[PDB]
């Protein structure tokens, strides 16, 4: 299983980026998957997630601007982050989390995340 | 799910710690109902393991037996009397679930149990269920103790024993719906939600799919499409495998970073200040606020050694533990809950507290009734922190300015601050080592104002601290670093 992150970028204040999450290889295993976000100074702070039944979780100030959801197939997902603001600039990371343990499927560890660049 | 399903204008709940049900039952109706609190987390009310050596700790109650609502808080006739008398004044009832484990693995056979079933621990016999052998992980732990030995291995964490006790098999459908039968049969009788323990203990699915066979709040006093409430104890300060983050689809989650991080800056240590919380919540890096359960200190971490250390504040250090409350309960972050404790007789060596153990105060093991005096305190050695003047009236100031933003933050750069709730309440702290003396806009209409932590207003008068807000909205503070409580409140409920 590997964890792959894509969709990073460079946009002007108001513009849009779609960040993309699989931790794939092996299909029987199952992640929920969870976006943070690390501006240099800050720490590294959660702001969107969604698990596999669907169920959403957005933190309050990208609320109406940024929509998760599962992507192209399981164990995917995507960030659609709209009206970026200048203070949404980041390095963001999925964290894909195992939501039940069987045998053969691993913890995935933070992966290197993808860049995000407003204005 | 992440509403409360408190009645409506109620915003807190209460722990009411190893009380027992018939005086959870009197204290709704003499004091919880009138007083706006939303609900009280009872102690786990189904059956569990006695524990002689050491004699009767509060920790029996984590070691369950059978799902048998039968305690030493009372038996199912009992309980079911709190419920309906609690739901009857406007007060809900939040069960404590222990589902992730049954007893210690080493504690002896026989009917040394509170309902006196059977059960053989070393088995795996739990016949009251019942469950067997196949029901448990001992299969599944790469461990050699059998035990958690890194809490950097998910696997171990969920699936190996939490300090001794029975591991639940908790992905067999068998196991998830005893546990099902078991709240469902809590949401029967009336219960508005639960406090999932050890969740950190259990993988986020298995929880979920035990909350996918809930059934919805009865009709009797919840509407027609009401999920049960749900906050689960995932203890996460950072810097381990598992985020809290891996349960927000279940239900909130208890952020004990909250508690953690207040408690080191009311105390003002590691360079620490009160100007530092202008951007408190989510700006410290915490869960969203509609996910989060938030409180000062827990049944756990109250005896020094759990989730925060040191820093965790608690009814012995009254003082600030109080200016940690108001703060709390003044700011819209998360969803409240405040402790109501029993003093024990500690006894230090070494530093330590070696009497934590400790269970409720009791008669021969009958836990004592929760005595009432004039002055409102408790008797029996129950503290009754619920009761204090300046925790009951934060409690009412959140349900007065619910809704209400943050606005008209202050600072004096070190340790006094201030903010208001939109144009329904205001607090000052002054938490330096000098008089607090300030003009503050306040965003409160002009008038006379009891402030709640000196005083209560009674008829058109107050008992405590009058503020004069002139109707510009600023007021004269005073507030001496000696004062009994540092702080002041005023809403609109306490206007004259």
């Amino acid at each position: 299983v590997q964890l792959v992150e894509s969709g990073g970028g460079t946009v002007p204040a108001g513009g849009s980026l779609r960040l993309s999450c699989a931790a794939s290889g092996n299909t029987l295993c199952t992640y929920d998957m969870s976006w943070y976000r690390r501006a240099p100074g800050k720490g590294r702070d959660f702001v969107s997630g969604i698990d596999n039944d669907g169920t959403t979780t957005y933190v309050d100030s990208v609320a109406g601007r940024f929509t998760i959801s599962q992507g192209n197939a399981k164990n995917t997902a995507y960030l659609q982050m709209d009206s970026l603001k200048p203070d949404d600039t980041a390095m963001y990371y999925c964290k894909p989390s195992l939501r039940y343990g069987l045998p053969g499927c691993p913890i995935i560890p933070w992966g290197q995340g993808t860049q995000v660049t407003v204005s | 799910q992440y509403a409360p399903q408190t009645q409506s204008g109620r915003t807190s709940i209460v722990h009411l710690f190893e009380w027992r049900w018939v005086d959870i039952a009197l204290e709704c109706e003499r004091y919880l109902g009138p007083k706006g609190f939303g609900g009280v987390q009872v102690s786990p009310p189904n059956e569990n393991i006695v524990v002689t050596n050491p004699s009767r700790p509060w920790w029996e109650r984590y070691q369950p037996v059978s799902y048998k609502l039968c305690t030493r808080s009372g038996n199912e006739n009992e309980f079911r009397d709190m419920v309906t008398r609690c739901n009857n004044v406007g007060v809900r009832i939040y069960v404590d679930a222990v589902i992730n484990h049954m007893c210690g693995s080493g504690a002896a056979a026989g009917t040394g149990t509170t309902c006196g079933s059977y059960c053989n621990p070393g088995s795996r016999e739990f016949p009251a269920v019942p469950y067997s052998a196949w029901d448990f992980n001992d299969g599944k732990c790469k461990t050699a103790s059998g035990g958690i030995e890194s809490y950097n291995d998910p696997y171990q964490v969920r699936d190996c024993q939490l300090v001794g006790l029975l591991d639940l098999a908790l992905e067999k459908d068998y196991v998830r719906s005893m546990i099902a039968d078991y709240l469902n049969k809590l949401i029967d009788i009336g219960v508005a939600g639960f406090r999932i323990d050890a969740s950190k203990h259990m993988w986020p699915g298995d929880i979920k799919a035990v909350l996918d066979k809930l059934h919805n709040l009865n009709t009797n006093w919840f509407p027609a499409g009401s999920r049960p409430f749900i906050f689960q104890e995932v203890i996460d300060l950072g810097g381990e495998a598992i985020k809290s983050s891996e349960y927000f689809g279940n239900g909130r989650v208890t952020e004990f970073k909250y508690g953690a991080k207040l408690g080191t800056v009311v105390r003002k240590w590691s360079g620490e200040k009160m100007s530092y919380l202008k951007n408190w919540g989510e700006g410290w890096g915490f869960m969203p606020s509609d996910r989060a359960l938030v409180f000062v200190d827990n049944h756990d971490n109250q005896r020094g050694h759990g989730a925060g250390g040191s820093s965790i504040l608690t009814f012995w250090d009254a003082r600030l533990y109080k200016i940690a409350v108001g703060f709390m309960l003044a700011h819209p972050y998360g969803f409240t809950r405040v402790m109501s404790s029993y003093r024990w007789a500690r006894n230090f060596v070494n530093g330590e507290d070696v009497n934590d153990w400790i269970g409720p105060p009791n008669n021969n093991g009958v836990i004592k009734e929760v005595t009432i005096n004039a002055d409102t305190t408790c008797g029996n050695d129950w503290v009754c922190e619920h009761r204090w003047r300046e925790i009951r009236n934060m409690v009412w100031f959140r349900n007065v300015v619910d809704g209400q933003p943050f606005a008209n933050w202050w600072d004096n750069g070190s340790n006094q601050v201030a903010f208001g709730r939109g144009n329904r309440g205001f607090i000052v702290f002054n938490n330096d080592d000098w008089q607090l003396s300030s003009t503050l806009q306040t965003g409160l209409p002009g008038g006379t104002y009891c402030d709640v932590i000196s005083g209560d207003k009674v008829g058109n008068s107050c008992t405590g601290i009058k503020v004069y807000v002139s109707s510009d909205g600023t007021a004269q503070f005073s507030i001496s670093n000696s004062a009994e409580d540092p702080f002041i409140a005023i809403h609109a409920e306490s206007k004259l």
